[PDB]
C-alpha cells in the first residue's frame, strides 16, 4: 500500500510547472488584445512621426497632398512651400 | 374629441391606429439577413479582443475618410472662393 501512497504523494510533485502553465494560458487568451493596442498607439502618436514614416505606415494612402486644406501650420497648408 | 376639458378621450382614428399592432408583419426581415451574410458577428463582434479592433480600426480608418468626404465638399460648395482656387497676380 506504500506504493499506493508514493503515487499520491508524486501527483503533485510538479506543482511550479503545473502554475507556470496555468499563467502561461492565461497569457496566451490575453495575446489577442494587441490586435487593438498596437494600432491604437499608433493613430494617438501619428503626429508625432515624420512625413516620411507617414506615409510608410500607412501604406502610401496618407501623403502631403492629404493634408488638410486648412492644415495646422497656416503657411504649410498644400505643401511645405504653401500652394504657390 | 374633449379636447382641453376633463373629458378628453382619444378620438376614433387614434383608437383605429392603435387597434394594428401588425402581429407577425416583419417587413425589414431583409436588411437584417443581407447585413448579417457579412459575417461580422463571427469575425469580430463575437470576441471581445476583436470587438475591441473593429472599433479602434474602423475608428482608425473611419475617421480619416469622413474627413476626406467632407474636405471635398467643402472644396466644392466654396470653389473659387478659396485661396488655393485663385492664384495672385503680383502687381507690375
Ligand atoms: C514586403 C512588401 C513591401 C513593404 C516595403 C515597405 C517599404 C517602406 C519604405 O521604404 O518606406 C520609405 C520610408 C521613407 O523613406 P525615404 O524618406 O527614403 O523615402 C523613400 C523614397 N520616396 C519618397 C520616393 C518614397 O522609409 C521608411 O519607412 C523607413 C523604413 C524602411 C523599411 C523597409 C521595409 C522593410
Ligand atoms: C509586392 C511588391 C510590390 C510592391 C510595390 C510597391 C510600390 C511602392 C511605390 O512605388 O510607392 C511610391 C509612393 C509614392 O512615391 P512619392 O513619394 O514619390 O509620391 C508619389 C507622388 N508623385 C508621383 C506625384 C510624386 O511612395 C510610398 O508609398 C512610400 C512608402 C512605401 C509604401 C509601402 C511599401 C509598398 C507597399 C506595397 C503593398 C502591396 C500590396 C498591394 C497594394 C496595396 C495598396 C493599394
Ligand atoms: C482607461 C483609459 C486610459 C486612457 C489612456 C489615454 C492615453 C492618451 C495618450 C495621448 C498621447 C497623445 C500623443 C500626441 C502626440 C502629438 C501629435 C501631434 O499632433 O503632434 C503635434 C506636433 C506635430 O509637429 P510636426 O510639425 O509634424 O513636427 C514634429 C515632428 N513630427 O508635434 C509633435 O508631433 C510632437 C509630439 C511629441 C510626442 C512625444 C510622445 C512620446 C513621449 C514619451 C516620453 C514621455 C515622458
Amino acid at each position: 500500500t506504500l506504493a499506493v501512497y508514493h503515487r499520491l504523494w508524486g501527483m503533485t510533485e510538479q506543482f511550479a510547472a503545473r502554475k507556470k502553465w496555468g499563467w502561461r494560458q492565461v497569457y496566451h487568451r490575453m495575446l489577442p488584445f494587441q490586435i487593438a493596442l498596437y494600432p491604437s498607439l499608433m493613430w494617438y502618436l501619428f503626429g508625432w512621426f515624420d512625413d516620411p514614416y507617414k506615409e510608410a505606415m500607412t501604406l502610401g494612402i496618407w501623403n502631403v497632398s492629404k493634408r488638410s486644406l486648412y492644415f495646422w501650420d497656416p503657411l504649410r497648408s498644400g505643401g511645405d512651400k504653401g500652394w504657390y | 374629441s374633449g379636447f382641453g376639458t376633463s373629458y378628453a378621450h382619444d378620438p376614433k382614428w387614434i383608437e383605429d391606429w392603435m387597434a394594428r399592432k401588425r402581429v407577425g408583419v416583419d417587413r425589414m426581415d431583409w436588411f437584417f439577413r443581407a447585413f448579417n451574410r457579412l459575417r461580422l458577428y463571427e469575425l469580430f463582434f463575437k470576441s471581445t479582443p476583436r470587438f475591441y479592433a473593429f472599433m479602434v480600426i474602423g475608428g482608425l480608418l473611419g475617421s480619416y475618410y469622413w474627413s476626406r468626404f467632407w474636405e471635398q465638399y467643402w472644396i466644392r460648395v466654396n470653389k473659387g472662393r478659396l485661396y488655393k482656387d485663385v492664384p495672385y497676380v503680383y502687381p507690375p
